[PDB]
């Protein structure tokens, strides 16, 4: 059923599962008219699935021509997010395909389960837990390829770098929702923290800085402190 | 105008004839039904007084052959059972009537309740969804269950409702998955009433056969399987002008012949506020609304 904390373990076993989050798939710009009233303008957008044993991010770029002489766009891209995850399953070899995939909004459950009918034993599952996926296109490298281009695509990337050759998945995982959450909360200060010091340098293909093992403690620090300010500026207290 | 003789009443029971019920005692002096009116097919149904547990009942047809009820004291219900020799049951029955030992099917002049109700059900259907084929009446009561049920288990005693599933492939086109599942005209029109109902009628019946189980046994999976139907055609974009009209009419006399105390469990909130207020045909149920409004307003 539903994803929560309890079964959280779950997603490093050895079952291939993939999260799909839908939430940059229909991205606009809100604006007036000449005439004084309201507008929207899309930007490119795209669909992020994710494996969180193996960091394998597949992002497919929704390119803003896909919108165009569409109606109800909330609603279609639910169905655009489904008809993309369930073809690249299918373009998948039988051993890569997921056993679960786990949508971070309800909203995806039929549209999804609907496109996968033919996988009847993909189990289609949402989770309580409230991810921070959203803050993907606050990733540098990720926010360019989506913005640059010209045609939908499809981008592979590992979002873990090369962590997994030093840390465990749980671990990884963990400081991935931490650096989002971080990202989501306050971009700008997660941002300054991130790149503090030109010593430390992003290789060409990663997306985070190269850290020592101590300086992740320093930064993971970092994180903590500004998630639990921003809570207070909210809160105040 | 036919009759149901009943070789006794041995055991205390409310008998129900179609939408009427009246009360017997044990071994009361009773021995039928008499003035059932000739072209519809009828129910007549069973509450024990020791055990409301399992409302049971049988679905006829006059026209089909002699039919009585005599208890069976092993099997411990109310049993139909068909008398081949015509005068025998002429007989039988005429005695019963000589000496006023029958009750009459107390139809009012004006009144075209179970006529509504049963406008498109026809034995040979209901023969089709309750398989039992050495009888010319078919067996219904509270706990049996439904072949799409039975599929999430004895076949024999299964009601053979058209599985209707709209996550399903039959209901939603490779390629088309949005537009049939947000416009499930195809399901309806081209899977269901072309290909499988063949008409409008046939699937009318079975909906108003669904609708009856319901409420007379309070067979869930009958209810069900009458939402399911309904919902079908409130989704669906395009839906031939004559059926929204009749599908108003049809559902305008079940809601008024429901029991208000029933309501709660035998109407499905989300799919009568998403039929008469959300979905493509929320416009075309006026008289349906109306009555829903003014009799059930705490539902919607
Ligand atoms: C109560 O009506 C009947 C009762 C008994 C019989 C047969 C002779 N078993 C036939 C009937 F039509
Ligand atoms: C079919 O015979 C009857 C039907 C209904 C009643 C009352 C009005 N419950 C009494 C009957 F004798």
């Amino acid at each position: 059923g539903a994803m929560n904390s309890s079964n959280y373990a779950e997603l490093f076993n050895n079952d291939i599962k993939l999260f799909v989050d839908d939430t940059n798939v229909y991205r606009v710009t809100v604006h007036k008219t000449f005439e004084g009233n309201v507008a929207t303008k899309a930007i490119n957008g795209c669909i992020f699935t994710l494996n969180p044993k193996t960091g394998h991010l597949f992002l497919k770029i929704i390119h803003t021509s896909v919108w165009a002489g569409q109606k109800r766009l909330s609603q279609l891209a639910k169905w655009k997010t489904a008809e993309e995850v369930s073809a690249l399953v299918r373009s998948l070899p039988k051993e890569e395909q997921p056993k679960q995939i786990i949508v971070t909004r309800k909203a995806m459950l039929d549209p999804l389960e609907v496109h996968m009918l033919d996988f009847p034993n993909i189990a289609i599952r949402p989770t309580e837990l409230r991810l921070p996926f959203s803050a993907a296109m606050s990733i540098d490298k990720l926010s360019d390829v989506v913005m640059k281009a010209t045609e939908p695509q499809m981008v592979l990337f590992n979002i873990y770098d090369d962590w997994l050759d030093r840390i465990s998945s749980y671990t990884a995982f963990s400081r991935l929702t931490l650096l989002l959450r971080a990202l989501k909360t306050n971009e700008e200060s997660a941002k300054m923290i991130l790149l503090s010091d030109p010593t430390i340098t992003i290789k060409s293909y990663h997306l985070w800085p190269s850290f020592t093992d101590e300086q992740w403690i320093t930064i993971e620090s970092q994180m903590r402190d500004l998630i639990l300010t921003e809570y207070g500026r909210k809160y105040n207290v | 105008m036919n009759t149901v003789p009943f070789t006794s009443a041995p055991i205390e029971v409310t008998i129900g004839i179609d939408q009427y019920s009246f009360n017997v005692k044990e071994n009361q002096p009773f021995h039928g039904i008499k003035d059932i009116p000739i072209g519809h097919v009828h129910v007549i149904h069973f509450q024990h007084a020791d055990n409301s547990s399992m409302r049971y009942g049988y679905w006829f047809d006059c026209r089909m052959g002699n039919f009585y009820i005599q208890y069976d004291p092993k099997d411990g219900l109310y049993k139909m059972m068909e008398e081949r020799d015509g005068a025998k049951f002429e007989n039988i029955v005429h005695n019963f009537k000589e000496r006023q030992m029958m009750v009459s099917y107390p139809k009012i002049d004006e009144d075209d309740t179970w006529y509504n109700l049963t406008e498109f059900v026809q034995m040979d259907k209901i023969r089709k969804i309750v398989r039992k084929d050495e009888n010319q009446f078919s067996y219904v009561d509270s706990s049996m269950t439904t072949v799409q049920e039975n599929e999430l288990s004895d076949p024999a005693h299964s009601l053979n409702y058209t599985v209707i599933n709209f996550k399903s492939r039959e209901a939603i086109r490779p390629g088309h998955e949005m537009e049939d599942f947000l416009d499930k005209s195809y399901y309806l029109n081209t899977v269901m009433l072309q290909g499988i109902f063949k008409n409008s009628s046939n699937y009318f019946g079975e909906l108003q056969f669904a609708f009856l189980n319901a409420m007379f046994f309070g067979n869930y999976g009958s209810s069900l399987q009458w939402h399911a139907m309904i919902e079908l055609i409130c989704s669906s974009a395009t839906v031939p002008k004559h059926m929204l009209d009749k599908l108003d009419e049809i559902l305008y006399y079940q809601i008024k012949t429901l029991p208000e105390q029933y309501s709660d469990i035998l109407l499905n909130e989300r799919v009568w506020n998403i039929c008469l207020y959300s979905s493509f045909q929320k416009n075309s149920l006026h008289n349906t609304e109306k009555i829903m409004e003014n009799k059930y307003p705490e539902l919607l």
